[PDB]
């Protein structure tokens, strides 16, 4: 059970790493979304201050 | 484009228009002045609610039919007026310019407009002092008027036809809330009349300004007595605002 804990706890902590990353990667997508929109707006209020 | 020939002939055409032949009328005489009250002797073929015409262009409101004079009230600044001065009498029971052309206006209470726009087109006139349609001639209301606002639309709806009274303490958002409400008819079909009673001036100008500024303000008209003028103008100003959205209600139309 030594050599079983050690593997053990490694695959674990593998496990967290990449967690760690794949919520990252979600977060930048969601801030690009975020963003775009942000483009997609800014172009639509521009189109109605001009007829103003 | 501006051109001015089309102005020329527009003035031509208004020669044209006038007739030069006069006709008989009632005349009277100012005799006593105080605070926009006035008290008149003559005109002895008045009737009550009469417009009665005053040196320049302001009238007066007769109100009571005295043995030996007419009591009335100057819808406008009093202060210029003094006794003796001969006042004539329009048959004209009181009344305002109604129509589709008023809309994207700003008007006086007396129906003449106080934004640089210009004269005014209007499909006649209705009377200023009406008795509204009898119990017969009403209908169930049954269509909804959506406002902007979440919460008034989903626990307080408003139907066309309907009378709601928004109240509140000053400075809790009562403008804000009725702007709104027209703002968000825009695209709706129903037209919109907003009527400013004591108001600071500022105010309204600014409010003009928003609904310009959200593309409203061809779909509304607007109706101002300022804080600053004569207390008779601020009293009659919403029975004019009610005579102008009569006009649309007897057409089959829906107007708020
Ligand atoms: N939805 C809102 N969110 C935040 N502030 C608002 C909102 N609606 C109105 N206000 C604010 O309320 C304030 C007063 O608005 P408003 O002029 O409509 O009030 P009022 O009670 O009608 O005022 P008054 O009695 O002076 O005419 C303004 O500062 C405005 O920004
Ligand atoms: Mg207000």
């Amino acid at each position: 059970d030594l050599d079983l804990a050690k593997a053990s706890a490694t695959d674990q902590l593998k496990k967290a790493k990449a967690e760690a990353q794949v919520i990252i990667e979600q977060a930048n997508k969601r801030r690009s979304q975020i963003l775009d929109e942000a483009k997609a707006e800014a172009e639509q209020e521009r189109t109605k201050i001009v007829a103003q | 484009q501006l051109n001015s020939t089309e102005i020329s002939e527009l003035i031509k055409q208004r020669i044209a228009q006038f007739n030069v032949v006069s006709e008989a009328h009632n005349e009277g005489t100012i005799v006593s002045v105080s605070d926009g009250v006035i008290r008149i002797h003559g005109l002895a073929d008045a009737m009550q609610g009469e417009m009665i015409s005053l040196p320049g262009n302001r009238y007066a409101i007769a109100l009571n039919l005295e043995r030996d004079s007419v009591g009335a009230v100057v819808m406008g600044p009093y202060a210029d007026l003094a006794e003796g001065m001969k006042v004539k009498a329009t048959g004209r029971i009181l009344e305002v310019p109604v129509g589709r052309g008023l809309l994207g206006r700003v008007v006086n209470t007396l129906g003449a407009p106080i934004d640089g726009k210009g004269p005014l087109d209007h499909d006649g006139f209705s009377a200023v002092e009406a008795i509204a349609p009898g119990v017969i001639e009403r209908q169930s209301v049954d269509q909804p008027v959506q406002t902007g606002y979440k919460a008034v639309d989903s626990m307080i709806p408003i139907g066309r036809g309907q009378r709601e009274l928004i109240i509140g303490d000053r400075q809790t958002g009562k403008t804000a809330l009725a702007i709104d409400a027209i703002i968000n008819q825009r695209d709706s079909g129903i037209k919109a009349i907003y009527v400013a009673i004591g108001q600071k001036a500022s105010t309204i100008s600014n409010v003009v300004r928003k609904l310009e500024e959200h593309g409203a303000l061809a779909n509304t008209i607007v109706v101002v007595a300022t804080a600053s003028e004569s207390a008779a103008l601020q009293y009659l100003a919403p029975y004019a605002g009610a005579a102008m959205g009569e006009y649309f209600r007897d057409r089959g139309e829906d107007a708020l």
